[PDB]
C-alpha cells in the first residue's frame, strides 16, 4: 500500500531492482519500468522516439527468451533468435556508468556523456559497428568512444 | 484459612482466598467433597497455582477432570509445591503426574524423601562442560553427528516417521549395558506403546534400573505438562545424591508447549503469532535449563518434538535449536523411498564433528559425504524435469553414487525383526567410518542400485548383490 | 545414415512426449502450494485485524 | 434452582441464577428442547442448545436435569435409529432402556489392556490381505471424496453376523439420501436386529454434530464392559472438526493455523482413548474403531489428517486417480501400514501370503518406469486383479485364504488377464462340490492344511 | 577403423549416450 498510494503523485518514477544490484551492472535502473511524461514527440523529438522504443521492445523481448535458454538449453533456439540475446547483453551492459561521487568504491574519475552521445551511442549499437567487441568491455564506461579504448587495453 | 471456587471454564479454576493466605506460583491446592443430596457426584481434585489476579484471587490449572465442580465448595492449600517420590524406592515402580503409584504392586509410605519440583538452575560456579563420545552402533548416526556424554540430543520428525522406533532402538541398545541409572517419561504417546514397554521391561529383568512416570494422550491439558518435570527431578536425584550416570528419555515433550497454548487462551493472555501462549521460549528456557551435568556428575537425555506439520519454521520446533548439541531431523520424503531410518544427511550435525575429538580419517569422510551430496541435491530441479541423461560425463559420473550413499545409510534395527526376515544388526563407530570409504574410491560402487538397502556391514553388500545374481 | 536419421528424430519425439508429462504435475502442486500460501496469508490478516479491533 | 435466559445469540444463550450447576450438565428450556453447560462466569452460565433454538425468546425459563452428560444404553436400543439426545427417529415408540452411561468416563488406563493377537473379520480382500486389523486396534479411513469410503463400512459391518459382534453405525454431517439408502441396505439384509444406527444429519445444528460420537462410543463400550465384542464406525471426523471450529468462533476463541482452535489433539483424544482390550479385571472383551477423515484437496500434510493420525494406530488412504482406472476400493500398495504383527492373521497367511505386500508395492513403482524385470511385470497385473471384488459379495474367509494361496504360488500364469476374475467365481464352484473337507480343517485348526494334499486340490479344477 | 555417429544437438534423450558408451567399450577392450 505505500508504494501503491506514493506512485500517483509522482511525473517520472525510475525503479531499481536488486537482481541488477547483484549482477554488478550500476546504476540498478531497469529500464522496463521506468516511465516518464517526457516520451513524446513534441518535447523530445523524432530522433529519440524511435531509438528508445525500439531498445525498450529489444530489453522486453530478450526478458522471456533467456528464461527459455534456463532450461531449452543454448543452441536449441534458433540463430534469428539468439542474436536477440546477442545484442541485447551488450545494450543492458553499456547502460552501466562510471560515476564521479563512486570515486572511493570504484577508485576511478569517471568520464562526462551529453545526452546527444546517448542517442547516438544506442544508434550506433543497434547499427552493429560493435559486434566483436566482448561485452565485458562495456561494463562501467560512459562515452561510447571508451569502449574501443577498453578493448585496445585488453 | 481455607479457599473457595467461583469460576471454572473447562481446564482453568478461579479459585478465590482470603487476605494475607496468597498461595505462591506452582503452589498446591486441594478440593475434596462427599455428596450431601443424590444429584451432586464425588470427586477428589488437586490443581496448580499460575497467575494472582487481584481482588483475593489466583488463578490454577486443574489436574484431573473438572467435571461436576459445584460453586461454592471448599479448597485446601497444601503451601508446597506438587511433592513426588525419590531416590531408591522408585526403582522398577510406575507413578502418575501426581506421584502416586499406578501399577497397583503396592503402597510407598512416607518415610521415603521427596523433593519439590521447582527448583532454580544451577549456578556458573557449578557447571562443567566436557566432550566424549556417546555411542549406539547406528552407520547414519555415528558418523555425520556422533552424541556426547551429559549433552541434549534432539528427535524431530513429522506425525510418524519412526521416532518412537529410534528411542526404543537405542534403549535396546544402550540403556541396558551402559550401567547407569534409566528414567522413562511416557510424555504424551499412545498408552498402547506404555503398558506395552512395561511388559518388555519386567519380563526382560531390566526393571530393576529404571524409574518410570506416564501422562498419556487421554488426561487433560493440566497433566501433560508436568510429566517431564516428574521426570527429570527423579534423574536429578540420581546425579547429585548418589553420583550415578542418569539416561532419561523423553518421546512427545512438544506436548508441553502445545498444552500451554490449550490453556493460555484460558488464563487471559493476548495471543501470539499463531495463538501460542507469549511465553513459549522462557517456558522452554526454565524446562531444559535444568538438564545439565556438573562436576558431580552427568545426565544425557534424549528426546523427540513432535513438529506440527512438513514445516520447520512453526516457532515452536524452530526455537528448540537454542538448545540441543546434536540434531536429526526426519522428514516423510525420505521415508517414502523405502529406507529407513530417514535421517537427513544435509540438515543432522553435531557439535562433536571437529578434527580433534574424531581424527582426520574421521573429519575427512564426513565432510566429503555432505560435499557429495550437496550437489545431487542442487541437480535436484533439472535431472526431475528432464532427465539424467542431460547432464555431462563429469556430472553423470557424479550422479552415479549419491543414491547409493544414500541407500547405504539404511540398516534393520531390532524391532524391525517383526517386520523384517532378518533381525538388528550392528555396525561400530571404527566400521561406519571405514564403510564410506570403499564406496567413496569406487571399490565397491558398481553393484546395482537396490543392494545397499537394509544391510549392515559392507561385506554383506557383496553377499546379497551374490545372492541376486 | 538413413536409418539412423530416421531413429534419431524417433528418438527425439520419445524425448519431447516423457518430458511434457511432468510439467503439469508440478504446475498442479504449485497452484496447490499457491491457494494455501493465499488461504494462510489472509487467515493471518484478518487474525491480527480482529485482534487489533478487539484489543481496541 | 430458578433462573432467566438474557441472550439467545446464534444457538449460544445466557442464562442468570442457576447457583447449584455443575460443569457438564444437562439443562432443559421451557420450549422442550435440551442444552447444556460448559462455562460458569461470576453472575452468569453459559448454555448450549442440542436443537432447534428459534423457539427460545429472553426471559424464558430454564432448568437443572440434575446428573451429567448420560446417554442411555442396553438391549432396547437395538433394533432402532436414534437420535444422540436418546430419541427414537422412525417412531416406532418410546425406548425401555433404564441403564445409562455418562459418556465423559475416564477411559481405563494402565494394568487393564494386553496385546492384540485376533482378526477383525472384515471380508474385503485387499484388506486383510495386506493391511490386517484386530480387536481393540484404531484404523483411520482417510482420503478423499467420491470414491466409496462408506461401502467398506458397510461389507465390513454385513461381514459381522458370524462373529456375534454388537455394533454401532455413526452418521455426521450427512444428507439423509445415503442415510435411508444404508438403513435399507441393512434392514433388507437385516443388520438393523443386532447394529444400532445413530444419525445427525446436516439441517442439524452443530452441537447435535459435535455430539454424536461420544454418544455412539457410550453406547457401545456398555457391552464391552459386559465381556461382549463391539465394532463402532464414524462417518466422517472432519465434519466434527468443522463443526467444533464453527461453536469455538461462536464463542470468540483465538483462532490457530487454519483457524482451527488448539483443543484438536485435546477433543479427539477423549474420544478416540476409550477403545481398549480390558483386562481380566473387567472381561476380555475388545472394542475396534473405523473413524473417517475427508480430505479437501487429497494432501496428507494439513492440519486435521496429521492430528487425526497422531493419536490412531495406522490409516488407509484412499485416492481418486485409482477411482478412475477401474479398480475399487481405491486401496493403495504404497503408504499404508498398520502396526500389528503378521502373527493376528490365520497361521497359514502368515506362513504363504505375507509377501504380497512386497510383491504388489514393488510392481506398483515398477511400472512408473516400465528378463527378470519382464517375468516380474506380469504377475502384477494378476496380483492387482485377483484383489477386485464387486459390491455385497464378502468372501468367506477360508476361500479368501485359498485363492491368496493359489495367487501367490503363481497357479494362475496360464490365465489370461481379462478372464481372471471370471476364473475367481468358477473357483468357489468347484471346491463346494469337491473340498468340502478343507473349509472345516481351515475353521478348526487356524492353520493351513495338508500341503500335498491342496496342491493335488487345484490340478483337478485346472 | 570405426564410425560413430550422433545426434547434432540437445534434447535427444538417451540417444547420443548409448551409442558413444559401447562403441568406446568395444574398441578399448580389444
Ligand atoms: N526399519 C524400518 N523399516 C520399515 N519401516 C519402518 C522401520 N522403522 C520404522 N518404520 C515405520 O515407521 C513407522 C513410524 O513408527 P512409529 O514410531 O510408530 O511412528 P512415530 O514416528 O513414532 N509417530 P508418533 O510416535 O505417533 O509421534 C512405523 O509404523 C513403521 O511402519
Ligand atoms: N467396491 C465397489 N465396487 C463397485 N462399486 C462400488 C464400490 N464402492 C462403491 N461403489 C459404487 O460407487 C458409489 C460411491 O460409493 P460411496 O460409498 O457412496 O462413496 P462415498 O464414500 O459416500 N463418497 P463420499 O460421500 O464423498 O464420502 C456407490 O454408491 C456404489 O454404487
Ligand atoms: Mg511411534
Ligand atoms: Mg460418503
Amino acid at each position: 500500500p505505500a508504494p501503491a498510494t506514493t506512485f500517483s503523485h509522482l511525473d517520472a518514477t525510475t525503479n531499481l531492482e536488486r537482481k541488477l544490484a547483484e549482477m554488478g551492472i550500476y546504476p540498478a535502473v531497469d529500464p522496463l519500468a521506468s516511465t516518464s511524461r517526457a516520451l513524446a514527440p513534441e518535447i523530445v523529438g523524432e530522433e529519440h522516439y524511435q531509438v528508445a522504443r525500439k531498445v525498450q521492445q529489444t530489453l522486453q523481448r530478450y526478458k522471456e527468451l533467456q528464461d527459455i535458454i534456463a532450461i531449452l538449453g543454448m543452441d536449441e533456439l534458433s540463430d534469428e533468435d539468439k542474436l536477440v540475446v546477442h545484442r541485447a547483453r551488450r545494450i543492458q551492459f553499456f547502460l552501466s556508468q562510471n560515476f564521479h561521487v563512486a570515486e572511493q568504491f570504484t577508485g576511478q574519475p569517471g568520464s562526462y556523456v551529453p545526452v546527444k552521445e546517448t542517442v547516438r551511442g544506442f544508434k550506433e549499437i543497434l547499427e552493429g559497428k560493435y559486434d566483436h567487441l566482448p561485452e565485458d568491455a562495456f561494463r562501467l564506461v560512459g562515452r561510447i568512444e571508451e569502449v574501443v579504448e577498453k578493448a585496445k587495453a585488453m | 484459612t481455607r479457599g473457595r471456587v467461583i469460576q471454572v471454564m473447562g481446564p482453568v479454576v478461579d479459585v478465590k482466598f482470603e487476605n494475607g493466605h496468597l498461595p505462591a506460583i506452582y503452589n498446591a491446592l486441594k478440593i475434596q467433597h462427599k455428596a450431601r443430596n443424590e444429584n451432586e457426584v464425588d470427586i477428589d481434585l488437586t490443581l496448580e497455582v499460575a497467575l494472582h489476579l487481584g481482588d483475593d484471587t489466583v488463578r490454577t490449572i486443574a489436574m484431573a477432570s473438572t467435571d461436576g465442580l459445584i460453586r461454592g465448595m471448599e479448597v485446601i492449600d497444601t503451601g508446597a509445591p506438587i511433592s513426588v517420590p525419590v531416590g531408591e524406592v522408585t526403582l522398577g515402580r510406575v507413578f502418575n503426574v501426581l506421584g502416586e503409584p499406578i501399577d497397583l504392586e503396592g503402597d510407598i509410605p512416607a518415610d521415603a524423601r521427596r523433593d519439590p519440583i521447582h527448583r532454580p538452575a544451577p549456578k556458573f560456579e557449578e557447571l562443567a562442560t566436557e566432550v566424549e563420545i556417546l555411542e549406539t552402533g547406528i552407520k547414519v548416526v555415528d558418523l555425520l553427528a556422533p552424541y556426547i556424554k551429559g549433552g541434549k540430543i534432539g528427535l524431530f520428525g513429522g506425525a510418524g516417521v519412526g521416532k518412537t522406533v529410534l528411542i526404543q532402538e537405542l534403549i535396546h541398545n544402550i540403556a541396558q549395558e551402559h550401567g547407569g541409572i534409566s528414567v522413562f517419561a511416557g510424555v504424551g504417546d499412545r498408552t498402547r506403546e506404555g503398558n506395552d514397554l512395561y511388559h518388555e521391561m519386567k519380563d526382560s529383568g531390566v526393571i530393576s534400573k529404571t524409574a518410570m512416570v506416564f501422562g498419556q494422550m487421554n488426561e487433560p491439558p493440566g497433566a501433560r505438562m508436568r510429566v517431564a518435570l516428574t521426570g527429570l527431578t527423579m534423574a536429578e536425584y540420581f546425579r547429585d545424591e548418589q553420583g550415578q550416570d542418569v539416561l532419561l528419555f523423553i518421546d512427545n515433550i512438544f506436548r508441553f508447549t502445545q498444552a500451554g497454548s490449550e490453556v493460555s487462551a484460558l488464563l487471559g493472555r493476548m495471543p501470539s503469532a499463531v495463538g501460542y501462549q507469549p511465553t513459549l521460549a522462557t517456558e522452554m528456557g526454565q524446562l531444559q535449563e535444568r538438564i545439565t551435568s556438573t562436576a558431580k556428575g552427568s545426565i544425557t537425555s534424549i528426546q523427540a518434538i513432535y513438529v506440527p506439520a512438513d514445516d520447520y519454521t512453526d516457532p515452536a520446533p524452530a526455537t528448540t535449536f537454542s538448545h540441543l548439541d546434536a540434531t536429526t531431523n526426519l522428514e516423510r520424503k525420505l521415508a517414502e523411498m523405502g529406507i529407513y531410518p530417514a535421517v537427513d544427511p544435509l540438515a543432522s550435525t553435531s557439535r562433536a564433528l571437529a578434527p580433534e575429538i574424531v581424527g582426520e580419517e574421521h573429519y575427512q569422510v564426513a565432510r566429503k559425504v555432505q560435499q557429495t551430496l550437496q550437489r545431487y541435491k542442487e541437480l535436484q530441479d533439472i535431472i526431475a524435469i528432464l532427465g539424467m541423461d542431460e547432464l555431462s560425463d563429469e556430472d553423470k559420473l557424479v550422479v552415479h553414487r549419491a543414491r547409493r550413499i544414500q541407500f547405504f545409510l539404511s540398516q534393520n534395527f531390532h524391532v524391525a525383526e517383526q517386520f523384517t526376515g532378518q533381525p538388528g544388526s550392528y555396525v561400530p563407530v571404527k566400521e561406519t567410518v571405514r564403510g564410506f570409504k570403499e564406496i567413496l574410491e569406487g571399490k565397491y560402487d558398481h553393484l546395482p542400485e537396490d543392494a545397499f538397502r537394509l544391510v549392515g556391514r559392507i561385506e554383506e553388500v557383496v553377499e546379497k548383490a551374490k545372492a541376486m545374481g | 545414415l538413413l536409418d539412423a536419421k530416421a531413429s534419431e528424430h524417433a528418438a527425439r519425439m520419445t524425448a519431447m512426449k516423457n518430458a511434457t508429462d511432468n510439467a503439469n504435475e508440478l504446475i498442479r502442486t504449485l497452484t496447490l502450494s499457491y491457494n494455501r500460501a493465499r488461504q494462510a496469508a489472509i487467515t493471518q490478516e484478518i487474525t491480527e485485524i480482529v485482534a487489533g479491533a478487539n484489543a481496541l | 434452582d430458578v433462573g432467566t435466559v438474557i441472550q439467545v445469540g446464534d444457538g449460544i444463550a445466557r442464562a442468570h441464577g442457576l447457583d447449584n450447576v455443575m460443569s457438564g450438565e444437562l439443562v432443559e428450556f421451557a420450549n422442550g428442547v435440551m442444552g447444556m453447560a460448559l462455562n460458569l462466569e461470576e453472575n452468569n452460565v453459559g448454555i448450549v442448545i442440542l436443537g432447534p433454538y428459534t423457539g427460545i425468546k429472553e426471559g424464558d425459563e430454564v432448568r437443572r436435569t440434575g446428573r451429567i452428560m448420560e446417554v442411555p444404553v442396553g438391549e432396547a436400543l437395538i433394533g432402532r435409529v436414534v437420535n444422540p439426545l436418546g430419541q427414537p427417529v422412525d417412531g416406532l415408540g418410546p425406548v425401555e432402556t433404564t441403564e445409562t452411561r455418562p459418556i465423559e468416563s475416564r477411559a481405563p488406563g494402565v494394568m487393564d489392556r494386553r496385546s492384540v493377537h485376533e482378526p477383525l473379520q472384515t471380508g474385503i480382500k485387499a484388506i486383510d490381505a495386506l493391511v490386517p486389523i484386530g480387536r481393540g486396534q484404531r484404523e483411520l479411513i482417510i482420503g478423499d471424496r467420491q470414491t466409496g469410503k462408506t461401502s467398506v463400512a458397510i461389507d465390513t459391518i454385513i461381514n459381522q453376523k458370524d462373529q456375534n459382534m454388537i455394533s454401532i453405525y455413526v452418521a455426521i454431517g450427512q444428507k439423509e439420501s445415503t442415510v435411508r439408502t444404508v438403513v435399507e441396505t441393512l434392514r433388507k439384509h437385516g443388520a438393523l436386529d443386532y447394529t444400532i444406527v445413530v444419525t445427525a444429519s446436516a439441517s442439524q445444528p452443530a452441537p447435535l454434530l459435535f455430539l454424536a460420537p461420544y454418544a455412539g462410543v457410550a453406547m457401545g463400550e456398555y457391552f464391552m464392559y459386559k465381556g461382549k465384542h463391539v465394532l463402532v464406525v464414524y462417518d466422517d471426523l472432519s465434519k466434527q472438526a468443522a463443526a467444533y471450529r464453527e461453536l469455538s468462533l461462536l464463542l470468540r476463541r483465538p483462532p490457530g493455523r487454519e483457524a482451527y482452535p488448539g483443543d484438536i489433539f485435546y477433543l479427539h483424544s477423549r474420544l478416540l482413548e476409550r477403545a481398549a482390550k480390558l483386562s481380566d479385571a473387567k472381561g476380555g472383551g475388545s472394542l475396534t474403531a473405523l473413524p473417517f477423515v475427508e480430505t479437501q484437496a487429497g494432501d496428507i500434510s494439513a492440519y486435521i489428517p496429521t492430528n487425526v493420525i497422531s493419536i490412531t494406530d495406522g490409516q488407509i488412504f484412499l485416492q481418486s486417480d485409482l477411482f478412475f482406472s477401474g479398480v475399487r476400493p481405491a486401496i493403495n500398495a504404497g503408504l499404508s501400514v498398520s502396526r500389528v504383527g503378521g502373527a493376528a492373521q490365520i497361521k497359514a497367511m502368515k506362513k504363504v501370503a505375507g509377501t504380497l505386500r512386497l510383491d504388489l508395492a514393488a510392481y506398483r513403482e515398477l511400472e512408473a518406469f516400465a528378463k527378470a524385470t519382464q517375468a516380474k511385470l506380469a504377475r502384477g497385473a494378476r496380483t492387482v486383479e485377483v484383489l477386485k471384488q464387486d459390491l455385497h459379495q464378502p468372501i468367506p474367509v477360508e476361500k479368501q485364504v485359498l485363492i491368496i494361496y493359489a495367487l501367490t504360488r503363481g497357479f494362475l500364469d496360464d490365465i489370461p488377464v481379462e478372464d481372471v476374475r471370471r476364473f475367481e467365481k468358477e473357483f468357489y464352484l468347484f471346491l463346494d462340490q469337491n473340498g468340502q473337507h478343507l473349509l472345516e480343517h481351515i475353521r478348526t485348526t487356524k492353520d493351513l492344511p495338508n500341503e500335498d494334499d491342496l496342491n493335488k486340490a487345484i490340478e483337478a479344477f485346472k | 577403423g570405426y564410425l560413430v555417429i550422433t545426434s547434432d544437438r540437445g534434447l535427444a534423450g538417451a540417444y547420443n549416450s548409448n551409442v558413444l558408451r559401447l562403441v568406446y567399450q568395444t574398441i578399448q577392450k580389444r
